[PDB]
């Protein structure tokens, strides 16, 4: 709070006092810098929480989409949400991606790149089919699957970043 | 929805200097505009604000009888005077608006947010050296 | 706290100033409406945290589970936690799903149900056959194998939900 | 704070409840054992946000990895982050590994092992092929591909922990 | 384990209303009894409280001298006689029960929880108009 | 890094006790060295500290004119000479380290951990009774 100095020999010394511990007081339920068990509150500073932590609400932590054709086709969509990447593979084939081959339509920009190589498992409609796609710390994704020239692949999960 | 420091820069000892705010985006109505301070070594401390409805101000104890606060609503603008400056005056001083309380002479600002103040500026450097 | 007035012609002066110092003065290290470095305490309004936060000990998130039978003998058994729903398919196909239909025995409840369709990858025990069975808005789940009339279908993984 | 007794008779009267009043208030700002809306701080005690709770920077959980050779060559990299297990599969297939069989050569251990089985599916390089992997309460991981003697397993993924 | 309330309603200042609180299900050893008030525009404030056992109290000074507390442990209630009312006391008023320390005439509510309160009822409505 | 406690015990009320603090790995030229108490039953109080540079001090008012605070710094060590003990002053007793800043007599910890101290002792434990 902002208080006046309670000094020898001051006129209005009880007022002044009690002025003081009113506003000192006001601070202990809201308002100034402190954090209260109550109302909606902005917080500055490295909190770190050395017990258990329960939020019975929503947690919300920062998030940014980006969604693009990898190539031959390939959609991929992600979502950053703290260091996890939700994924969700996309598209149809629409021109022969060899065996082993880089994906190189659009790379995974920097920030939704992982720190190693993860391999995302999908599938291919219609069938018994499965394929992975790397993406490596690069973000130049790799097909993991055999040469194949159509299809629908599909395949929602995470993988982890820095 | 901004704040607007100048006024501030080097001076001795004795010396004398005067920082204005220019507070434009936002009602008045509800706002006390004034100052603070802060060492790259402390916290920020409430230097002096002004109710920018009834004028009524705050000074604080370590500046009484040197800094004074002055307001003109048209210029949307606020002013420190500090005289008799002190090398403990040193620091980056900024603009700050914030709805408050009052009870007497002392106050409270009670938003939300760090030192219960809603907008700032970017702050002006105030060097007081030999 | 809650403290008594001090003022002009007041008896008791010193010991009311001292009263009210002392009751102020405990809020600062338990109690009241401020949340302090110690102690199990209760948090209510929204938190706004601007900078890095750390937590040591458990982070507890609001969570329910669901489990049940899709169709034709696959179980999909998940938990919500946060925005994140935990899944795992069970079951064993115990009738003939045909390629590409909807899965009517239970829909996926709608708390349970993403934004978007999300396709989850599974394995069928014993050979190299992959599938996945899509999660639409709807909750009414899609079965994108071949026609299938056995088999031990099964897979853990995430999807989002908001 | 630490104040001063203000009593009845006592010498610098004035002086002292000043010293109190700026002692308290300066706990508003920042230090003693409360917590506030700017400033690094360390709390203790079990937090609980009926509300809803943002974090603007990042959230940091207790980690521990771990990684091994759960048998014929494939390995099974782990990162536990709260009650998640982060999880990629590696290595490549060294030795004869039956259909159903278990997976001898390192068990998971207990702090990673999740309440239920958990299927972990991958894909082999080069082809359609897909398998998956039981993690147990045990941790005494299930190969339940079909007999396989070579190939490069991967998949990348999480499941649930206590 | 619940506090009902009663008594509020619309009066003219300088009118008077009695509040009554039904506390049931704990024990009170360690209970003080008693009542806060808000607007919809504020933020939670004390107004009177009672302890349980030795029947000490607290009244804000906001409403000393018109606002006064009372309590019979048997029909497990407490009351607030509120008198000479005015346009400010309208709020709604909310029965609480908490764990407490008292420093002379000075309270401190113990309570890990919001307002350092265990328990809480519904509110009762108290409105002051011409 | 470390703050090692000794002569906590049992005494009959009226009894004497005297702890002793062996703080040594760190600076000393902003730090006060001190004792706080804790009940299994209640947060910890603080109790006397000693700054480790120009040797001001405090004392609680709970046990002024019977406690008193000592130090030596070379042995790296603070003592507590606790006299006229009472049933209330059962406690363990901690061992504290941390910056501070004071307002004449009074003084406030300023660390980011709990009670605003850097570091601790392992805790003496202190018995008064009959």
């Amino acid at each position: 709070a902002s208080i006046k100095k309670v000094y020898r020999g001051m006129k209005n010394g009880a007022e002044t006092i009690n002025d003081d511990l009113e506003a000192i007081n006001s601070e202990l339920t809201s308002g100034g810098n402190v954090v209260h068990k109550t109302g909606d509150e902005t917080i500055a500073g490295k909190k770190t929480f050395t017990g258990n932590v329960e939020v019975n609400g929503s947690l919300t932590l920062p998030t940014k989409s980006w969604s693009g054709e990898l190539g031959g086709g390939i959609i991929l969509s992600l979502r950053k949400k703290g260091t996890t990447v939700e994924y969700s593979i996309g598209g149809e084939i629409s021109s022969s991606i060899l065996a082993n081959s880089n994906l190189v339509n659009r790379s995974v920009p920097n920030e939704f790149c992982p720190r190693n190589r993860c391999s995302l498992v999908g599938h291919m409609v219609g069938g018994w089919n499965a394929f992975h796609i790397d993406i490596p710390s690069s973000g130049v994704c790799q097909w993991f699957g055999p040469t194949a020239s159509s299809g629908t692949p599909r395949g929602t999960g995470t993988y982890p970043i820095d | 929805v901004q704040l607007v420091e100048s006024g501030g820069g080097l001076v001795q000892p004795g010396g004398s200097l005067r920082l204005s705010c220019e507070a434009s985006g936002f009602s008045f109505d509800d706002y006390a505009i004034g100052w603070f301070r802060q060492a790259p070594g402390k916290e920020r401390e409430g230097v002096s604000y002004i109710s920018m409805s009834d004028g009524r101000t705050y000074v604080a104890d370590s500046v009484t009888g040197r800094f004074t606060i002055s307001s003109d609503n048209a210029k949307n603008t606020v002013y420190l005077q500090m005289n008799s400056l002190k090398l403990e005056d040193t620091a980056v001083y900024y603009c700050a608006a914030g709805r408050f309380v009052t009870f007497g002479s002392a106050w409270s600002f009670v938003g939300g947010g760090p030192y219960g103040i809603d907008y700032w500026g970017k702050g002006t450097l105030v060097t007081v050296s030999s």
